[PDB]
């Protein structure tokens, strides 16, 4: 008997990680409001909480979660803005009021880029006020990623700390620093897109669509688990899930430790990989169990055909139960299965869905459905060509150029998309590259297409706040597993006008050598996508020998530091030559 | 109740 929630929450997760979830749960609503309000925030609901603890009695602690939640989030957005889109949420009652929030999430919010000072600097104020220090990585983290997993954050801002306590007390300060920080910047950015996926699957596709990717991807990892297992963790890791999707930070992170604790509980009914993530501390043990390698799957498994294909009562046996009965397939089929990717399992599941659909409403169903495997290997030969020539592509250009290719490619697919956004998605894309195609062949699958899965969500996501392809709507909205072979089979876009000729788009001035390595390329990035929209007809071949004289010109006028005339000179003359393809 | 303090 918990008659009081704030405090029940407070003694399951302690003082520290509760007031760094309170700060998390709030900036991610109100995004733009300043670090300062959520600092006085946050001591005010601390205070609350740690008086509830004492006496269970006291004012407002048998209230809710939610309306306490509730009518903080209101009387804090609403002080300065009075009218606004918290303001109507805040005349409804609960729980209207509390779904309401999740439509005042910004995805991609005016914010401003985030520029590091001098080592020195940081770590003084690191030693000066730690507190507050670590207070605003976790502020300006939440803020532009609201959909971070939460207890994922925590662990980041685990590791944050740690870089400054081991790297400032170092002989050389900033060569030991400026890697752990870069390298926790991207993974927190490849952590919050996964996210990202998740909480768009669960919301756009709903609760039973996750739960099928997660008995696909747990049976991949679990293989030696009994179905009945994978079915418990599906249902407690889809209720995690749930809960910071839709904000209930402190529930899901409770909830999360609860579902670490029992794995590790529970070891021997689940896999032999897991005896080191078990030995480590809370946040750490959480992290390493959702990274963990697959087991080794069980020695002599069947065939699948004897019970879902060649038996007469396959009909009566899906019937009985038929989200039972595709869960177990699903199962059997990922279990055997780890080189192929989660997308894939789903495809294939859905695919035999279809068919016993059709095929036990027909006259003879044991002869309509004997030939649905015949169906698998188109749906599995796809990918598997597509990962091959990409890599093959990858391998000879690298990165940069990889990254060219696939501009000009998804440029000509959908070429009403804006530009920023072809240039970021196109990046983003490319890093498959890097990130997979080192794997053997017998893990490509996998690591690639559901990275790749990752990427395209956040196009989605980007293009539906401003909408002007259709076809990236259809893609997007037409089926989650299918999403990465839709655009794959877009042919180029031939109704679409090209762009007039400015002159402007393709001058380049002596401040494109100022700039960092990253901010450099993605100005020749742009123009590469202005280039093709103006004429997307030009040839793989002519387009890859303008960039290379584009590149040229750039490197061969930086070096020059001459009355920085080469720009305007030398630059009428790229054009001309790149006139002449 | 209603009220309030900071009790606590
Ligand atoms: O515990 C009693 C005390 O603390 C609290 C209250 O609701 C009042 O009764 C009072 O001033």
């Amino acid at each position: 008997a918990h008659k009081s929630e704030v405090a029940h929450r407070f003694k399951d997760l302690g003082e520290e990680n509760f007031k760094a979830l309170v700060l998390i749960a709030f900036a991610q609503y109100l995004q733009q409001c300043p670090f300062e309000d959520h600092v006085k925030l946050v001591n005010e609901v601390t205070e609350f909480a740690k008086t509830c603890v004492a006496d269970e009695s006291a004012e407002n602690c048998d209230k809710s979660l939610h309306t306490l939640f509730g009518d903080k989030l209101c009387t804090v957005a609403t002080l300065r803005e009075t009218y606004g889109e918290m303001a109507d949420c805040c005349a409804k009652q609960e729980p209207e009021r509390n779904e309401c929030f999740l439509q005042h999430k910004d995805d991609n919010p005016n914010l401003p880029r985030l520029v590091r000072p001098e080592v020195d600097v940081m770590c003084t104020a690191f030693h000066d006020n730690e507190e507050t220090f670590l207070k605003k990585y976790l502020y300006e983290i939440a803020r532009r990623h609201p959909y971070f997993y939460a207890p994922e954050l925590l662990f980041f801002a685990k590791r944050y700390k740690a870089a400054f306590t081991e790297c400032c007390q170092a002989a050389d300060k900033a060569a030991c620093l400026l890697p752990k920080l870069d390298e926790l910047r991207d993974e927190g950015k490849a952590s919050s897109a996964k996210q990202r996926l998740k909480c768009a699957s669960l919301q756009k596709f709903g609760e039973r669509a996750f739960k099928a990717w997660a008995v696909a991807r747990l049976s991949q990892r679990f293989p030696k688990a009994e179905f009945a297992e994978v079915s418990k963790l599906v249902t407690d890791l889809t209720k995690v899930h749930t809960e910071c999707c839709h904000g209930d930070l402190l529930e899901c992170a409770d909830d999360r430790a609860d579902l670490a604790k029992y794995i590790c509980e529970n070891q021997d009914s689940i896999s032999s990989k897991l005896k080191e993530c078990c030995e480590k501390p809370l946040l750490e043990k959480s992290h390493c169990i959702a990274e963990v390698e697959n087991d080794e799957m069980p020695a002599d498994l069947p065939s699948l055909a004897a019970d879902f294909v060649e038996s007469k009562d396959v009909c009566k046996n899906y019937a009985e139960a038929k989200d039972v009965f595709l869960g177990m397939f699903l199962y059997e089929y990922a279990r055997r299965h780890p080189d192929y990717s989660v997308v894939l399992l789903l495809r294939l599941a859905k695919t035999y869905e279809t068919t016993l659909e059709k095929c036990c409403a027909a006259a003879d169903p044991h002869e309509c459905y004997a030939k649905v495997f015949d169906e698998f290997k188109p749906l599995v030969e796809e990918p598997q060509n597509l990962i091959k020539q990409n890599c093959e592509l990858f391998e000879q250009l690298g990165e940069y150029k990889f990254q060219n290719a696939l501009l000009v490619r998804y440029t000509k697919k959908v070429p009403q998309v804006s530009t920023p956004t072809l240039v970021e998605v196109s990046r983003n894309l490319g890093k498959v590259g890097s990130k997979c195609c080192k794997h053997p062949e017998a893990k490509r699958m996998p690591c690639a297409e559901d990275y790749l899965s990752v990427v395209l969500n956040q196009l989605c996501v980007l293009h539906e706040k401003t909408p002007v392809s259709d076809r990236v709507t259809k893609c997007c909205t037409e089926s989650l597993v299918n999403r990465r072979p839709c655009f794959s089979a877009l042919e180029v876009d031939e109704t679409y006008v090209p762009k007039e000729f400015n002159a402007e788009t393709f001058t380049f001035h002596a401040d494109i050598c100022t700039l960092s390595e990253k901010e450099r390329q993605i100005k020749k990035q742009t123009a590469l996508v202005e280039l093709v929209k103006h004429k997307p007809k030009a040839t793989k071949e002519q387009l890859k020998a303008v960039m290379d004289d584009f590149a040229a010109f750039v490197e061969k006028c930086c070096k020059a530091d001459d009355k920085e005339t080469c720009f305007a000179e030398e630059g009428k003359k790229l054009v001309a030559a790149s006139q002449a393809a | 109740g209603y009220x309030x303090x900071x009790x606590x």
